[PDB]
């Protein structure tokens, strides 16, 4: 269900911004 | 220049006899590199806690917001599982303004320390009092992050803490059924999670999604608990009419889709719904405290299912 | 189309207030849980 | 085919106080007139005072 696409698009974006100070 | 190079070093090392040093001889904690970074973002993120500390002594706020999410040295913390640099932070005095800030894209400490699996750091949250539900800006709570990377025992540590396990209308059992997921269906299912509840794009309930998948023990456990044969979605269709969407029959789904939504239920069951309803579904410990045998209890609960 | 005693479908013809109201149609007080 | 009865058939669905068997009655009638039919299911209401009793009495 496209419900949870875009909620993993979230938890995607969650990871690379937590992550980004080393990108 | 060599100060802050030295002071920042003295950190990565772990070197937190300097650090004192040079806190006493003025320098301030409170500077910023080019990503908004703090010494308290640096020190919790490579788990110095004694630095940690020292640094909360001599002034060094960390409420601070970095330049590259908003985010706050606990929600580092929270990411990197580490609940004793937490533990000091929340025990300063800016524990109310840190214990539920929100980064740019709305996610607070919980969010994250969910998202991650962080058991402790989840206990740790609720300890302080965190809320259990904040909302992200898609409108999502902490719980649904565990849920979707299936962190079961932050699950079940925030459905004991009394998260919403019906958020935006009952998403718990969606994912269950999505997933095929059938211990979390039965174990939300035994928590009280409500069964009648539509999805406010295309109105579908749970019985609805277990008849898309023909998952015959999701839509059995979903009308064992009480799921409505007859609700229809935003198209009009009943859960039944949703496998007649693939016909052919020969599939113990729909024969036994077929076999519930015909016959209406036992009037001891629609006796169940009532009281459970009246009592309420998150409050179905109230049924201990009730005048009647343990047979009708134990029915009442589903126990013996 | 569809005393101290007491039904059927449809004439007052019976072997024992059409001129809606369907097969379906003191309990104590309810105990403090069901208030 | 206070007291009551009914069809036999109505009451193949299974001489508890009056409100009780009351409605016990309106059950059979309500199942089998629903049971097996081509609309749906209307919902059989189940006021909450009657209902813990009520159910004590279905044995079904």
């Amino acid at each position: 269900r496209q419900e949870l696409e875009s909620l993993m698009k979230e938890q995607d974006l969650l990871e690379t911004k937590l992550r980004s100070y080393e990108r | 220049l060599q100060e802050e190079l030295q002071i920042q070093a003295a950190v990565a090392a772990g070197d937190v006899h300097t650090v004192r040093k040079m806190l006493e001889q003025g320098y301030s904690p409170n500077g910023r590199d080019a990503n908004g970074w703090t010494l308290l973002h640096f020190s919790a993120a490579r788990g110095k806690e004694r630095c940690v500390r020292v640094f909360l002594e001599h002034g060094a706020d960390p409420t601070v917001k970095d330049l590259i999410g908003g985010f706050t040295a606990l929600h580092y913390a929270a990411m990197h599982g580490r609940a004793r640099i937490a533990r000091l932070m929340l025990e300063s005095e800016y524990r109310s303004d840190i214990i539920n800030a929100k980064s740019n894209d709305g996610w607070t400490p919980l969010h994250v320390a969910a998202h991650y699996g962080r058991d402790s750091f989840v206990r740790l949250l609720l300890e302080f009092k965190a809320e259990v539900d904040p909302l992200s800006d898609k409108g999502t709570t902490p719980l649904q992050l565990a849920i979707i990377r299936e962190r079961s025992s932050c699950v079940k540590i925030l459905l004991d803490h009394n998260a919403n396990i019906d958020i935006q209308n009952g998403f718990l059992l969606r994912y269950a059924v999505i997933k095929s997921n059938h211990s979390y269906c039965r174990m939300f299912l035994q928590r009280g999670a409500d069964t009648n509840l539509g999805r406010l794009e295309d109105g579908q309930t749970p019985l609805h999604l277990s008849a898309l998948r023909d998952d015959v023990l999701c839509a059995r456990m979903l009308y064992n608990y009480g799921a409505d044969t007859n609700t229809r979605n935003y198209e009009g269709q009943t859960p039944l009419a949703v496998s007649i969407s693939i016909s052919g029959s020969s599939r113990p789904c729909l024969d036994f889709l077929q076999e519930v939504t015909r016959q209406p239920r036992n009037l001891q069951d629609l006796c169940r719904i009532k009281i459970r309803q009246c009592i309420g579904l998150q409050n179905l410990k109230l049924l201990d405290e009730l005048p009647i045998a343990k047979v009708m209890k134990d029915y009442l609960k589903h126990k013996f299912d | 189309m569809d005393h101290k005693t007491t039904f059927t479908d449809a004439r007052i013809v019976e072997g024992i207030d059409g001129e809606q109201t369907r097969p379906q149609a003191s309990p104590p007080e309810l105990p403090d849980v069901m208030k | 085919y206070h007291e009551f009865i009914v069809k036999r058939e109505h009451a193949l669905t299974s001489n508890i106080p009056s409100h009780v068997l009351s409605k016990v009655c309106m059950y059979f009638t309500y199942k089998v007139r629903y049971t097996n039919s081509s609309t749906e299911i209307p919902e059989f209401p189940i006021a909450p005072e009657i209902a813990l009793e009520l159910l004590m009495a279905a044995n079904f």
